[PDB]
């Protein structure tokens, strides 16, 4: 129930997280997470119904999606929790995140194929099944398509934004959610997807296990924003077409609302999160 | 009004676009594309990376694919 900075995991924790992920893949369960995310990303639109992305519920939706995945990990090994990747700090290819004992490194330049780590196609343990093209191997091009990860100063500028979200509650919005997501401003979450490259830049981005670690840090930043702005809360709070209001439920679960997900401490804590 | 249609060979592959609200094809296989509020575009193989037009999104998909057939 404690989510830790990936950089701090012990060898034993890395081993167990890798093994649990690979068992979810083996059993078929992993791929359905990939499929759910692609379905939402292909349907979430600025001018119509939007729930997982480009909308206020981007944050609680990924919070609940990550909780679903963590619960599934824990069904294989109850000691495992999702670690987070602070890409403002661990910002080079040399970060131990990208070591062969954890996620493996960048892809080779001919075809982007990851050649080491537990998720390399050569292991036989990580087939890319849910996909948009014929290639069935994990690909990455770390720092290929955009040169730099967000910096701490850039993150702090986003965390200083006091309103959670603003009309029109989509990719054109001002406010914290959309600056964090990245469609406006110095760009935090979207740029990380672009920086990793490979499947992480596509609709089927959970094919790369770093998806979980990226979103666990995005989720941490929401928590940090709440601590800096105790007087700000999720919006909208009722009657908004096409958008999930505070007390409306969210697909695909239908049985949970943003209201049920604002307080992470009901589900987990972080290794470190300062008090306002 | 939607963007204009297009048809060209880019890096050896045929990319086509047409209003439908807009469809893109790479060698005759449909590529999911979406328009953002500000007028930019993305595709399913570049879904966190806005580019100004649908042809730009098609070209970005050909760049991403490195010769790979697109799946319907
Ligand atoms: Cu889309
Ligand atoms: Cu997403
Ligand atoms: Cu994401
Ligand atoms: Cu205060």
């Amino acid at each position: 129930t404690v989510r830790k900075n990936q950089a701090t995991l012990t060898a034993d924790e890395k081993r167990r997280f890798v093994a649990a992920v690979l068992e979810l893949k083996r059993s078929g369960r992993y791929d359905e997470f990939v499929r759910t995310h692609n379905e939402f990303i292909m349907s979430d639109t600025d001018s119509g119904e939007r729930t997982g992305h480009r909308s206020p519920s981007f944050l609680p939706w990924h919070r609940r999606f990550l909780l679903d995945f963590e619960q599934a990990l824990q069904s294989v090994d109850s000691s495992v929790t999702l670690p987070y990747w602070d890409w403002s700090a661990d910002r080079t290819v040399r970060a131990s995140l990208w070591a062969p004992d954890f996620l493996g490194g960048t892809g080779r330049s001919t075809d982007g194929r990851v050649m080491d780590g537990p998720f390399a196609a050569s292991t036989g343990n990580w087939p890319i099944n849910v996909r948009v093209d014929s290639r069935t191997y994990l690909r990455r091009s770390l720092g290929g398509s955009v040169a730099e990860l967000p910096t701490r100063a850039e993150v702090e500028s986003v965390l200083a934004i006091s309103a959670y979200d603003l009309p029109p509650y989509n990719s054109a919005s001002e406010g914290f959610r959309n600056h964090l997501e990245g469609w406006r401003g110095v760009n935090l979450h979207n740029r990380v997807h672009v920086w990793v490259g490979g499947q992480m830049a596509t609709g089927v981005s959970p094919n790369d296990p770093v998806f979980w670690l990226h979103h666990a840090y995005v989720d941490k930043l929401w928590a940090e924003w709440q601590r800096r702005h105790p007087d700000s809360a999720y919006v909208p709070t009722g009657g908004t077409p096409d958008v999930v209001d505070l007390n409306e439920t969210m697909k695909p679960w239908n049985t949970v609302r943003p209201a049920d997900l604002l307080d992470h401490t009901a589900y987990y804590t972080f290794d470190a999160l300062e008090h306002h | 009004a939607a963007p204009e249609s297009f048809d060209e060979v880019y890096k050896g592959r045929r990319i086509q676009g047409r209003p439908a609200g807009y469809e893109v094809f790479v060698d005759g296989v449909q590529l999911h594309v979406m328009r953002n509020a500000d007028g930019s575009w993305i595709s399913v193989v570049s879904h966190y990376d806005p580019v100004p037009t649908p042809r730009a999104a098609a070209r970005a998909a050909v760049d991403e694919l490195q010769g790979a057939p697109l799946l319907p």
